[PDB]
């Protein structure tokens, strides 16, 4: 906890590139994660699933 | 106004579209097409539509070009400048099926067909609108209606009368996938159609909505959270006050 | 000395935004400037993006529009953005007035920035008129040409002064390019005026939901209210959110989606809702230029509220009577607003009149009467 | 055969038979009146779309999701 | 409105015994729907200060008067943005809303008004 | 009316203790469940009349006018329209 | 009530393990996770309006033009 | 602003809108004029040291 504090907090200089090397990360993530989840509700509705008839 | 002046309200139907996190039905989409290709294009135009603009959405790349590669649209003047025609390409607009507005009115009886690019955002209703007005030509107008000639009753259309006929008759279209086409399947796919030619960007704005509101609502609690963090010393401020 | 306080240009800043000293008490409702700065930038970098895909020739305009929404990488949501951003423009403008007009903010020492505000209130009409226009639909048209005949009313001139503004001798293209011209213009003088009314505001502060001096009391306005402003931009941002991407076509009307015919004219033609309490009141009248003229009196009205209230007293927050006076005032500026919409009919005709009589009477007798009233209750019933 | 059809049928016989009937009634009277001579230069000539639109108005409630289910 | 005028109309109904009957019970009630006691203040901390006039009355107040004055005000302002209401103590009583200030600033308005009266004077 | 940081422009204060504690010593949603529920109901409650009243009343009349109005343009309504215009 | 030396009682409110750096660090773990979705919120933001300058789609439609060569002849 | 329309729309203002003659060349020569002032004041801030502290 300390250490995490001592490494990732104390100085703004790295918190801040903690930050936003998060940001990236779940930039990243969250994109494919809403893609999977629109795909699953939407399951037989979209292009790519009537596609293949094509 | 009385209501035959205002139109009667349709039905709030259930469209695969209604629901926050609901696309079109593509299968839909594409069978609208062959209804607006078969019945609709006799009078109606689609002007703000490309070719390009079903590719993966009803048709492949090569099905669309086929399509645009059918037709001859005005080229550039040859070298002597007499004029020339091209085949199609998916840059070209769909075209129309009348020159101008008076050949339009011309051909129905004085009455303009209204080009049907943004009809479903252009009119109360929208989908439902419709649906409901393509669906709702009774057998016989309600006894005592005057019909002005070349009108055609229709409860849902304002005042009544409107210069349309109908259109849609059990199996008018042979669907290409099997589908019945029933008089209320083909008002059902021909309405999702426009629906989505008014607004094709459906789809993707209401994911790209559903990621806003995840983070946006997640940044509001979080903003809940520190707002009350840092306003603590303030409303936990206590005095002592001793008169002097 | 600390830069922010040294440096004349960063000093502006630092007094503006965050050594300002601030009441400790402010509630939410004194987010609502912030939020219409918000709007202002939402409005300046969507509208400064849509100039550069819109054409204001009257026989390209409205399919620049399509061009945007169908071919613009992002169009739609751009376009989307600022049409119902201008909608979210003025519910924060309403309720910012409606905290002035209940907490007494026009009172003095604020009667100047009370009265710029009058000003910019008036400016953000015309910006968000001219802006409607420039789609070029049915509605664009209709508006255009029955807003601008109003000047007709205007003795001997009137008739002369449309024809200058149109350009012509109907709304056409000379018209729709000069609107282009004025609306991206006006939201600068308009975003002047914003910064004239608080440079005014600088030499009182904000008044509080108390009405008491602050001078006791106060915090920096940054971090506390930098902090506060968070939680309404995202409460903003989610209302924002569920209408630009879910249901962007909710507050407009369809007829906008029909390109202008000046033959055909529309089933009915009614203004943006924002619009529509000053419509039913100049509905009330049936003279054109007695109409005209309590329109723009409904507006200029407000430049008086600092004569009429006689309180001693700043704002309502200890007053219950001026309180129910002010929950009528407000149900009957929003009874206004529906009877704006509705067709001139019975039984509404007289409706909208009873409305129109309650609006005025409310600054020329009510409120004169019941702060008078309070002041004496106060007094006596303290004794 | 159109599904409509018959849930229009099934809607105007069951949970619309009220305003079925005021229909009914009503074009009973407008066609008997139009039958009486010198109906052409009358004052006023009633219609049934009141009647009417009460009864779609009724049917579409009725019939809308069992329609859009079928399809 | 000036307090002065306040006062004076409020004298006129007091003297009244058919409007005083009327009005007394009334204005009781107001002040006590009013809810300014509940946040710990008097009346007259309400009244607007930033008028040279008041300005002026509440440089002429007693020091303890003034001091006191300060802690009610920032009593309530922080009741004020803590939601809470008073209690206790912290409630004014109707004994205890005294009108400290409202000799004050009837002596400063009384020498405005005078003023503005002999700038007009006409000898005769 | 409004002057600076050491010269706001409050009357000489003397006599007032103030006492407060850090953000990190606090914990920010102290009592946040009572508050939500016992104090914001005191809070709806005493405002309640205020808003109730007029929306009430607005609404009434609105119902009264829009349901007039309707009827006006009926078939059983066209004698008190005919008076009416 | 009168000793200015008597902290009024602020025990409702004071965190147990106030010193720790637990303690400080979950209250940047707010702070930070805010800064992170505000990061990510204006990269979207910046990256979807901005885009709007690339080239459309009626413009990109018109690149690319595409030839046979078996209509071609020698010479 | 249409590249179909702009040097059209241009010569309208020379042909057709009153003293639109006056407003273009107004706005195309003060365009000019404009940087003979700039560089003037930029000429005059160098010679006499304007740039220099506390400036
Ligand atoms: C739109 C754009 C989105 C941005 C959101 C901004 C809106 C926030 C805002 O200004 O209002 C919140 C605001 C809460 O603000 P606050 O700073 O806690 O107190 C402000 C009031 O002066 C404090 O008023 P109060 O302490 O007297 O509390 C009154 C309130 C209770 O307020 C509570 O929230 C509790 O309840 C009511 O008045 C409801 C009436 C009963 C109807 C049944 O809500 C209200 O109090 C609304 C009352 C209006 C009637
Ligand atoms: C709808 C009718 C609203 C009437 C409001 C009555 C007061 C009330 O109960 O509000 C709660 C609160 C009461 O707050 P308050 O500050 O009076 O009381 C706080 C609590 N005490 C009494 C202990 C100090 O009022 C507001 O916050 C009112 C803000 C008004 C905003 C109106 C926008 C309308 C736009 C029209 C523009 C033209
Ligand atoms: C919108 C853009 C958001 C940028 C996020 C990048 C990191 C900055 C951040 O979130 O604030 C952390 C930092 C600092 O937050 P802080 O001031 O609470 O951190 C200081 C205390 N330490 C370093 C010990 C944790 O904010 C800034 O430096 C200002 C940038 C605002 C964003
Ligand atoms: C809109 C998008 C908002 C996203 C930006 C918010 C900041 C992101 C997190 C950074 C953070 O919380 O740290 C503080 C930065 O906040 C700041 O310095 C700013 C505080 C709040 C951000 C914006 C203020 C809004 C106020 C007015 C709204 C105007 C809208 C009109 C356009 C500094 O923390 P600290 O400075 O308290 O000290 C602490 C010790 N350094
Ligand atoms: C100008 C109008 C301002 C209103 C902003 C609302 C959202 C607009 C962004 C578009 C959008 O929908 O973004 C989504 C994510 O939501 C988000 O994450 C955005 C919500 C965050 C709101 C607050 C953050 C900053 C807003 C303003 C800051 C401006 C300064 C810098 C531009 C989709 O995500 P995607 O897949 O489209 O994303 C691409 C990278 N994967
Ligand atoms: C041979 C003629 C013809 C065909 C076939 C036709 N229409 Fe029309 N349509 C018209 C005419 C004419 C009007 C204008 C009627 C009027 O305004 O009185 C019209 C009007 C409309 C309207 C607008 C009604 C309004 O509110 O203004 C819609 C929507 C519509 N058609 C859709 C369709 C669809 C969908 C199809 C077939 C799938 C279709 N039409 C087939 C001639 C046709
Ligand atoms: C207070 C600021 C502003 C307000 C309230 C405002 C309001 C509006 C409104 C109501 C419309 C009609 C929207 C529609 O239904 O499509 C509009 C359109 C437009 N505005 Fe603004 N506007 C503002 C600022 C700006 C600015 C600064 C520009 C810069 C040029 C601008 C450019 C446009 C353009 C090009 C359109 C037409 C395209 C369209 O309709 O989307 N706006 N504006
Ligand atoms: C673009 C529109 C406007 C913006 C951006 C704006 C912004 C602000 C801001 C930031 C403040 C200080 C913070 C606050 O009290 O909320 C404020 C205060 C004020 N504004 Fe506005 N304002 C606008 C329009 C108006 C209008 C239309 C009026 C009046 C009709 C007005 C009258 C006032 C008054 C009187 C105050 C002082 C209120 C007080 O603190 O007691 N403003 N405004
Ligand atoms: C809100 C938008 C953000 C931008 C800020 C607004 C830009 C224009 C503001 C400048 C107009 C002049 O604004 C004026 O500046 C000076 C110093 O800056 C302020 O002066 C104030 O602060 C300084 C120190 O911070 C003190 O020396 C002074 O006693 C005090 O009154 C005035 O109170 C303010 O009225
Ligand atoms: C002040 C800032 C200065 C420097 C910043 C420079 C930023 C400008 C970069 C524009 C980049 C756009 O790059 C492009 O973005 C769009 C979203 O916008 C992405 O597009 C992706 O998501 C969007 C929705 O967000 C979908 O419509 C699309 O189907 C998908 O591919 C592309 O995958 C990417 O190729």
């Amino acid at each position: 906890a300390t250490t995490f504090y001592n490494v990732f907090v104390k100085r703004n200089s790295a918190f801040v590139a903690t930050i936003l090397a998060s940001a990236f990360v779940f930039d990243m993530t969250f994109e494919t994660a809403i893609d999977n989840f629109w795909d699953r509700i939407n399951a037989g509705k979209q292009w790519k699933d009537i596609r293949h008839k094509y | 106004m009385t209501a035959a002046e205002h139109g009667l309200h349709p039905a709030e139907y259930p469209w695969p579209q209604n629901g926050m996190l609901s696309t079109f039905d593509h299968a839909s989409l594409r069978r609208g097409y062959q209804v607006y290709k078969e019945v609709c294009a006799a009078c109606h135009s689609l002007d703000r539509i490309a070719w390009r603009n079903l590719v993966g959405v009803t048709h492949t790349t090569d099905e669309a070009k086929a399509f645009a590669e059918e037709l001859e649209y005005d080229d550039e003047p040859d070298d002597e400048g007499n004029p020339r025609k091209r085949p199609g390409k998916l840059a070209d607009y769909i075209p129309g099926p009348y020159p101008n507005e008076q050949a339009a009115r011309a051909a129905n009886q004085g009455a303009l067909p209204p080009d049907l690019s943004l009809i479903a955002k252009a009119r109360h209703g929208g989908a439902d609108y419709i649906f409901a007005l393509l669906t709702g030509y009774p057998d016989e107008p309600p006894a005592g209606v005057v019909l002005a000639p070349g009108m055609n009753y229709n409860p849902y259309f304002p005042g009544g009368g409107i210069g349309m006929a109908r259109t849609l008759f059990d199996g008018v279209v042979e669907y290409e996938d099997g589908t019945p086409a029933t008089t209320s399947q083909m008002a059902k796919d021909v309405a999702a159609f426009l629906t989505w030619a008014a607004e094709p960007e459906h789809d993707e704005r209401k994911k790209l909505g559903l990621k806003a509101i995840i983070v946006i609502s997640a940044m509001l609690g979080l903003s809940v959270y520190i707002k009350k963090f840092k306003w603590s010393p303030i409303k936990n401020r206590k005095f002592i006050y001793n008169p002097p | 000395m600390a830069l922010r306080k040294k440096n004349s240009l960063l000093n502006m800043a630092n007094s503006y935004v965050l050594d300002s000293p601030q009441p400790s008490n402010l509630n939410y409702f004194w987010n609502f400037g912030s939020l219409l700065a918000l709007c202002l930038v939402i409005q300046l970098a969507t509208g400064i993006t849509l100039a550069m895909h819109y054409t204001s020739h009257a026989s390209l305009a409205f399919d620049s529009v399509e061009h945007i929404m169908r071919d613009v990488n992002f169009g739609w949501f751009i376009r989307y953005a600022h049409a119902n951003t201008a909608s979210f423009f003025f519910i924060c403008i309403y309720a910012h007035m409606g905290r002035n007009i209940y907490y007494g903010s026009y009172k003095t020492p604020r009667v100047l920035p009370w009265s710029i505000g009058v000003i910019i209130f008036l400016l953000l009409i015309i910006t968000a008129f001219m802006g409607y226009v420039l789609v070029f639909g049915q509605m664009s048209l209709w508006g255009a040409t029955v807003i601008c005949n109003l000047v007709s009313a205007i003795p001997w001139l009137g008739e002369d002064i449309v024809h200058f503004l149109w350009g012509g001798f109907s709304v056409g293209n000379p018209t729709l390019q000069r609107f282009f011209a004025l609306h991206y213009l006006m939201p600068f003088v308009l975003a002047v005026f914003a910064l004239l009314h608080l440079i005014a505001l600088h030499t009182a502060g904000s008044s509080n939901p108390l009405g008491i001096t602050s001078n006791v009391d106060k915090l920096s306005m940054h971090p506390y209210y930098s902090f506060k402003d968070l939680i309404t931009v995202f409460a903003f941002l989610l209302m924002f959110t569920l209408f630009v991407f879910f249901s962007p076509d909710k507050l407009g009307h369809p007829d906008n989606y029909i390109p202008a015919n000046p033959m055909v004219t529309p089933a009915s033609i009614v203004p943006e809702w924002y619009l529509l309490p000053f419509y039913a009141i100049l509905r009330a009248i049936p003279d054109k230029l007695g109409g005209v003229i309590a329109m723009v009196a409904a507006i200029l009205i407000l430049l008086i509220l600092p004569i009429v209230d006689r309180s001693i007293i700043r704002g309502n927050a200890f007053k219950p009577i001026s309180k129910l006076l002010f929950g009528f005032f407000i149900c009957n500026f929003l009874l206004l607003g529906v009877l704006g919409q509705v067709h001139i009919e019975p039984p509404f005709i007289v409706l909208g009149q009873i409305c129109t009589i309650f609006y005025f009477s409310y600054f020329l007798i009510l409120l004169p009467m019941v702060s008078t009233i309070e002041n004496i209750f106060f007094y006596i019933g303290s004794l | 055969p159109d599904p409509a059809i018959a849930l229009h049928e099934a809607a105007a016989e069951g949970p619309c038979h009220d305003f079925k009937h005021h229909f009914d009634e009503c074009v009973e009277r407008v066609t008997k009146a139009q039958e009486a001579e010198d109906y052409d230069h009358a004052e006023y000539k009633e219609d049934c779309v009141e009647e009417f639109f009460h009864l779609q108005h009724c049917i579409n409630d009725n019939t809308a999701d069992k329609l859009f289910r079928v399809l | 409105a000036s307090i002065t005028s306040v006062v004076k109309t409020s004298e006129l109904i007091l003297k009244s015994p058919l409007l005083s009957k009327i009005v007394v019970p009334l204005a009781k009630t107001y002040v006590k729907f009013s809810g300014y006691r509940q946040l710990g203040f008097k009346m007259n901390d309400l009244i607007i200060e930033e008028t040279p006039n008041m300005q002026l009355a509440l440089r002429r107040l007693p020091p303890t008067e003034s001091y006191d004055r300060v802690y009610r005000l920032i009593r309530a302002t922080q009741f004020s943005l803590s939601h809470k209401l008073a209690t206790g103590n912290d409630i004014t009583k109707p004994e205890e809303d005294d009108h400290y200030l409202i000799p004050y600033i009837l002596d400063v308005e009384a020498e405005a008004f005078e003023k503005d009266a002999l700038d007009n004077l006409e000898v005769v | 009316y409004m002057g600076w940081w050491g010269h706001m422009g409050s009357p000489p204060q003397k006599g007032i203790a103030g006492y407060t504690i850090s953000p990190f010593a606090a914990r920010p949603f102290a009592g946040v469940v009572h508050a939500a529920i016992f104090n914001t109901f005191r809070r709806t409650k005493n405002q309640a009349l205020f808003v109730i009243l007029p929306v009430s009343f607005f609404y009434y009349v609105w119902t009264q006018a829009s349901e007039k109005n309707e009827w006006l343009y009926t078939k059983a309504g066209r004698h008190e329209l005919a008076k009416a215009l | 009530g009168k000793s200015t030396y008597k902290i009024p009682d602020f025990t409702p409110y004071l965190k147990k393990d106030r010193n720790t750096d637990a303690n400080r660090l979950f209250s940047y773990f707010m702070i930070g996770s805010f800064g992170m979705l505000s990061a990510a919120g204006a990269k979207a933001t910046v990256q979807d309006f901005l885009s709007n300058m690339s080239a459309s789609a009626d413009v990109l439609a018109m690149a690319k033009v595409e030839v046979k060569l078996g209509a071609i002849p020698l010479g």
